[PDB]
RNA sequence: GUGAUGCAUGGCCGUUUUUAGUUCGUGAAUGAUUUGUCUGGUUAAUUCCGAUAACGAACGAGAUCUUAACCUGCUAAUUAGCGGCGAGUACACUGUACUUGCUGCUUCUUAGAGGAACAUUGUGUGUCUAACACAAGGAAGUUUAAGGCAACAACAGGUCUGUGAUGUCCUUAGAUGAACUAGGCUGCACGCGUGCUACACUGAUAUAUAUAACGAGUAAAAUAUGCUUGCAUACUUUUCCUCCGCCGAAAGGCGUAGGUAAUCUUUAUCAAUAUAUAUCGUGAUGGGGAUAGAUUAUUGCAAUUAUUAAUCUUGAACGAGGAAUGCCUAGUAAGCAUGAUUCAUCAGAUUGUGCUGACUACGUCCCUGCCCUUUGUACACA
């Protein structure tokens, strides 16, 4: 599907040298197999921001989240939750009035991030700012990466 | 050894710092196997595939590109292979295999070496574009 | 503490205070200055703080207080500015002026230059309102002054 | 006396006590017409 | 050493003059670095009244902040900026170590 | 080698116009491997002559206000359009545009009595009905855009008045007639 | 008006054509046949 | 005096007009006047050439100014980077991705001074005059693109509701002054504006991914003491941008952190169109979000005639729009957002800024509007 003739070798490496969304993907499968993260009471009801009037309609949305924050978080070097929620903003169609940006509901991705330091990924340094990737998780997530990597290659 | 340029559409200045390597060619900290949308991929390639594949495995490329939209980044990364490439035949590998390069890439197209000037022309009262007026009913 | 942007501004409307402070004060001056009997005026403004054509306008409105033919006026004010080397003048008059309805009077002798930044740069001008019978009358003059060359001239030798 | 504090009408033009119109930007505090005017002696210069 | 200024042409030379009494001796000057001019637009509506097809004016007060650096004793660097000088040009000099 | 698509190669096409080949350029240095060139075709009078014919295309797809200033899209219809062209009614696509361009032109007009019409105003005439055609077929129907303009695109190539393009051209040349 | 159904060369617009069925409908059977737009031989 | 009068005026602004126009000196042709300032060619231009009772000026145009366009691989290096290099954490081969700690280059980042296009070289058309068209070179060939500036003369254009610019007349304690308490500017059979949102499948929905530029950011409250929710006394963070950490479905809250700013908000990314993968499936449909109903907040002394915001629900008109009419020629139209201005709070406005980037001219006087010469006029309030 992805795969063509280019003009160059790709070190493997690191999640950067990887297609995120089948990453993501990849890891959201990973979670549920481990069932490693729960899905707290009210994730199966609530709405993941201002601007999306309905619910999610993936069923496993959470994991996907989760992914995406561990993605970012290895982007980064400190991110809070502000930053996570603007990260994940869409278009609030106000009906008649015209469109704005829309900040995400916060809570959930609070909630992701306390689960994933509790389970021992991310860290909340007391030097610089909010919250980054420990540094077992970070490697974890790049052997994850690796195997995303190979699969793809056989 | 190391060389370093920039390539310019619209604002989306991408800086190309070739240098000698096996042959990579990356984006900030990602693969041109990426680059963003399918579609597009060919406008990043194409100098590439004109100068060819062999050519480039004496030479790692790195790019850090900065402001603009997506195709416009894009087309400056393009920009940037375009100029970065002939720039190091100039200097480290020989004039004639530069003016070879140089020709081949005129065949194909302008932009790879020589940047589209244009820039959003300033939005003028009484309107909300560039020459776009209001509306009169008389 | 007061940010640089926020500190240039409150200075540009202190300058602008500090003018019309004058402008108030000195009716009798040949007044144009700021750069800081006097006495009062330096205590004011420490209680406030913790060949020119303004000249030229002023001592017009003096003029026209007095109460003189106007014109005659206006003319002797022209001389006046060729004698100090002016290129070029312009004075004009408008108001009530002798008849009830309109009349606005120019009172042009050499060149003015009026389009471009050489305009901006190369005239100084000014505008009062001198306060008469039955209104007001509305000066503004324009001087040309010794250029530091025009961009018109292309002086071969 | 009624709060006068927060509002159009709390404050007004440094220049003519005018509550309409005031550029608030930067602590100006110049009702725009009178802005205009005295644009050059606080040091605005239309460029473009 | 910070030169915060309204005037270019003016705010050049006078660090032209620093650079040059630098040059004498004893001081190790960086050399002038013109920061990002913060340029405050006011667009203000021209016409009192609402009468004439809206134009507006874009005015401009483009303020120019200069910088520069040295290792040195106060005293000396006092001396420096005594280049007489006027009021157009605001100095500001910083004696830290750090 | 050179090539459009990574796929079709326009190395196989053919024209037999001549008055067509002069006003488009699909040449040596007219090569392109994606539609989105960021040239400078309007600049001058005749540069919309160099000007690639797929590029042409995806503009003219590109039209309609709320659908305006999305040339991926654009780009993206025009490919499957394209691959379509290549599976069903087995053909180089390029060549199918070709036959559909060479037909589309109303070689004569009317006006305030009939006249000619030069080669590259019809090529641009044909751009626009063509896309048009394909607009008209997919709004409020179902089908789908890309299918559509594919099924227009064959008909062109065919030279059979089913479709809305050729249709139009037949009206006008109809309506020159009667003028002169 | 065409009510088409859910209860009983290959593209979506081609099988709609065909049997009269909803495209979602095609899409299943698609996917059937395999085990955002689409092209099938 | 936000009383009356812009037909008493000042200044300022609008339009005539961003077009090319206005004027003088002398000369010439009872007077108003004309000429100059023109048959023609040319120009974006009374821009030039050429003809000539004119010759020569001056303002206007042009130049100038400000940006944006490409270079000096000269000037400079923080509050910008690039490397330099230690320290590691992952994986490759015999380097790559990522953070903490220390400190030659200036390509990118900032911004001062310079440079560069003059139709240069080439070839056409042109009185082979002014000049135009094409080609090459080139960053650029429509004064390179965009503005800014704005002559003369007006309009009985607007504004005394911007002004303590200002005349007269009115009003002056049962004030048309100021101050306070509500209420109204938003009231609605209807007509005409400027917009926003739509009418779907190039689309909504929902996940994921991508990536801007201009910006803009500092009298009231907290805690303790002394007395009768109030005052007094003492003392110190908070008044704007919000990082971040917690609570909160959401909005928001509480705690704290940096920032008087290339340092922090935040900007090697603050946005949406984008794109990729799913759910729909042409059905007023999950298009559409009007109208409504009921809470939870925030702002404020005060929210009802609902400030705005959020949550649930309500599911109206509209299947591309008649007569008419607007805007537009290249980073433009349109789409998409977003900063700022107002701001205690509140963009559907304006004003900037960017992002996705079409079509079609490359002309003409057919309409419309201006301008010119001739011509006619009983009009000159034209
Ligand atoms: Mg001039
Ligand atoms: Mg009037
Ligand atoms: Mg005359
Ligand atoms: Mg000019
Ligand atoms: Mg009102
Ligand atoms: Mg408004
Ligand atoms: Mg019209
Ligand atoms: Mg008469
Ligand atoms: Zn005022």
């Amino acid at each position: 599907r992805l795969l063509e003739p280019v003009p160059f070798v790709k070190t493997n490496n690191c999640i950067k040298d990887v297609d995120a969304d089948l990453f993501i993907r990849s890891y959201a499968t990973h979670l549920k197999l481990h069932n490693k993260i729960t899905y707290p009471k009210w994730c199966t009801f609530v709405k993941t921001g201002k601007g999306r009037k309905l619910a999610p309609l993936n069923e496993d949305w959470y994991f996907i989240r989760a992914s995406s924050i561990l993605r970012r978080l290895y982007l980064h070097p400190d991110i809070g939750v502000g930053f996570l929620r603007r990260q994940f903003s869409s278009k609030q169609r106000r009906g008649v009035a015209p469109n704005h940006t829309s900040l995400a509901s916060g809570k959930i991705l609070r909630s992701i991030l306390q689960q994933l330091e509790n389970l021992g990924y991310v860290e909340q340094n007391p030097k610089k700012k909010g919250r980054r990737l420990t540094t077992k998780g970070e490697n974890a997530i790049n052997n994850f990466a690796r195997y995303i990597n190979k699969k793809v290659y056989n | 050894k190391r060389v370093q340029t920039f390539g310019k559409k619209k604002t989306a200045v991408a800086v190309a710092t070739v240098t000698n390597g096996k042959g990579l060619i990356k984006l900030n900290g990602k693969n041109l196997d990426l680059v963003e949308p399918y579609i597009l991929k060919t406008k990043v390639y194409e100098p590439l595939w004109l100068i060819g594949s062999g050519k480039l495995k004496n030479l790692d490329i790195r790019i850090r590109v900065k402001g603009g939209g997506q195709t416009s980044q894009i087309y400056a990364i393009r920009q940037a292979i375009g100029k970065g490439i002939i720039s190091y035949y100039q200097k480290y590998v020989d004039e004639s295999t530069k003016k070879e390069l140089k020709d081949v890439l005129l065949r194909y197209d302008r932009s790879l070496l020589v940047g589209d000037t244009r820039r959003c022309e300033p939005k003028k009262f009484g309107g909300k574009g560039a020459r776009a007026r209001y509306q009169k009913s008389y | 503490p007061i940010s640089k942007k926020r500190k240039f501004i409150n200075d540009g409307v202190f300058q602008a205070e500090l003018n019309e402070f004058l402008a108030r004060i000195l009716a009798e001056d040949g007044y144009s200055g700021v750069e800081v009997r006097i006495r009062e005026l330096t205590s004011l403004v420490q209680k406030r703080f913790f060949l020119c054509a303004m000249a030229q306008a002023e001592s017009l409105r003096y003029k026209l207080l007095k109460g003189l033919a106007v014109r005659r006026a206006c003319y002797g004010v022209l001389r006046h500015i060729m004698e100090s080397g002016a290129k070029g003048c312009e004075v004009i008059v408008s108001g009530k002026l002798r008849a009830q309805r309109a009349k606005s009077m120019k009172f042009r002798d050499g060149y003015l230059i009026s389009t471009g930044e050489p305009s901006k740069r190369f005239v100084n001008t000014a505008t009062r309102s001198a306060q008469l019978k039955q209104g007001v009358l509305g000066i503004k003059v324009k001087i040309m002054l010794p250029t530091s060359i025009l961009p018109d001239n292309i002086s071969v030798l | 006396v009624h709060p006068k504090k927060y509002g159009q009408g709390s404050r007004q033009c440094r220049v003519c006590s005018n509550k309409h119109a005031i550029i608030r930007k930067y602590n100006i505090n110049i009702c725009r017409q009178c802005f205009r005017e005295r644009a050059d002696i606080i040091g605005f210069k239309k460029y473009r | 050493i910070a030169l915060t200024s309204k005037n270019l042409r003016a705010i050049e030379k006078v660090c032209s003059d620093i650079m040059k009494g630098a040059k004498e001796k004893n001081l190790n000057v960086s050399g002038p670095v013109r920061l990002p001019v913060k340029t405050l637009r006011i667009t203000t509506r021209k016409s009192p009244c609402g009468e004439g097809t809206n134009t507006w004016d874009r005015f401009e007060l483009r303020i120019y902040k200069r910088l520069i650096d040295l290792y040195s004793q106060c005293e000396v660097v006092t001396q420096m900026t005594s280049i007489n000088i006027d009021p157009v040009v605001e100095v500001e000099v910083i004696i830290t170590d750090s | 080698d050179i090539k459009l698509f990574k796929k079709w190669s326009y190395e196989e096409i053919n024209i037999a116009d001549l008055s067509l080949v002069d006003c488009i350029a699909v040449s040596q240095k007219a090569c392109v491997y994606t539609p989105h060139t960021a040239g400078r075709y309007q600049k001058k009078r005749f540069r919309k002559a160099l000007c690639p014919i797929v590029e042409r295309l995806v503009n003219s797809m590109m039209m309609h206000g709320r659908n305006n200033g999305k040339k991926l899209k654009a780009i993206r219809i025009v490919a499957y359009a394209f691959e379509i062209i290549h599976l069903m009614t087995g053909e180089n696509p390029l060549q199918v545009f070709v036959n559909a361009v060479q037909k589309g032109g109303p070689r004569e007009d009317s006006t305030r009595q009939a006249v000619d019409v030069s080669p590259l105003r019809r090529v641009n005439q044909a751009i626009y009905l063509i896309c048009t055609g394909a607009r008209n077929a997919a709004f409020r129907n179902i089908k789908s855009i890309s299918e559509c303009l594919a099924e227009e695109i064959i008909n062109c190539a065919n030279e059979s008045s089913s479709s809305y393009a050729i249709k139009k051209k037949d009206e006008i040349e109809r309506v020159a007639k009667a003028n002169r | 008006k065409l009510n088409h159904a859910v209860f009983i060369v290959i593209t979506p617009s081609a099988i709609a054509e065909k049997y009269k069925v909803n495209l979602s409908v095609a899409r299943a059977v698609i996917n059937h046949l395999a085990d955002s737009q689409k092209l099938y031989t």
